[PDB]
């Protein structure tokens, strides 16, 4: 009998606090960005954008139990490697399949294919992507996994740079069986369906558009002109 | 010389 224990409901409640702290659904700061143009039009409003939201996925990270037990070189290996990655997931939260776009409570703050290749983005990235968003969407998670899943994101054992591989591997575990245990007590059939496996496999797809991110990236950095147009934020986490 | 996430990721 898998029962769902009281520090896996603490840490699920945790989690759920640290993504209600760390995601605006309202969407009021995007107005503090540059502002959206639509030859590369689209960069400095979504590099802003992304700088914002890398702020946040560290202020979530940070809140992952036992996370801040890491050394600060394993917590900021931990963050460049799935910064991106987490923010490929979280987005999912203004995904809509109606468009296939992400959907930031107005028109100016709404981000379609054509916006992320106005960023200099080829179908290299956008298509996995957006195969990606909707695969993501189809699973409907409860925000309980949700948030699990960022998390089990983050404290990823086999990140390059990883000293205490251990130490990471044994956190990890603690949130996927949290997880393992919260979809048998609490996801209903059918949707519960190799539910897991599926987050997993979330995951791998995650790594792929990581490795296409860093390709594109690194060819629109060797640009000064462009890498100009970032932030600091940016240009440290992704360089 | 990750001084932005660094003071990020302090307490
Ligand atoms: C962020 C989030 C949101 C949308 C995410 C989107 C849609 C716009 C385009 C994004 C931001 C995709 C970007 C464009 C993919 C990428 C990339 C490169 O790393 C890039 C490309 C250029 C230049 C650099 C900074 C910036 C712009 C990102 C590197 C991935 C996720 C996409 C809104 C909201 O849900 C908050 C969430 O936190």
């Amino acid at each position: 009998r898998p029962k769902l224990s009281e520090e896996q409901q603490h840490i699920i409640a945790i989690l759920l606090d640290a993504h209600h702290k760390t995601y605006d659904p309202t969407y009021a700061d995007f107005r503090d960005f540059r502002p959206p143009v639509r030859p590369l039009s689209m960069l400095p409003h979504l590099a802003d954008l992304v700088s914002y939201s890398i702020q946040k996925v560290i202020g979530f990270a940070k809140m992952i139990p036992g996370f801040r037990d890491l050394t600060s070189d394993d917590q900021i290996v931990l963050l460049k490697s799935s910064a991106i990655e987490v923010i490929m997931l979280r987005s999912n939260q203004s995904f809509t399949m109606d468009d296939m776009s992400w959907d930031c409570g107005s028109q100016d703050y709404k981000y379609d294919v054509t916006d992320v290749s106005k960023a200099g983005h080829t179908l290299e990235l956008i298509e996995p992507l957006i195969k990606f968003q909707v695969g993501l969407k189809k699973l409907n998670l409860h925000e309980e996994e949700h948030v699990l899943l960022m998390a089990i994101c983050i404290v990823s054992p086999d990140r390059p740079g990883v000293q205490d591989a251990k130490l990471v591997e044994a956190i990890q575990d603690r949130l996927s069986n949290t997880l393992q245990t919260y979809i048998r007590c609490r996801h209903p059939p059918p949707g519960s369906h190799q539910l897991y496996a599926k987050m997993i496999q979330k995951l791998a797809d995650l790594r792929s558009l990581n490795e296409e991110h860093s390709k594109q990236y690194r060819s629109l950095s060797f640009q000064p002109e462009n890498s100009m147009k970032l932030t600091p934020l940016v240009l440290e986490v992704f360089g | 010389n990750h001084p932005m996430l660094m003071n990020l990721l302090k307490d």
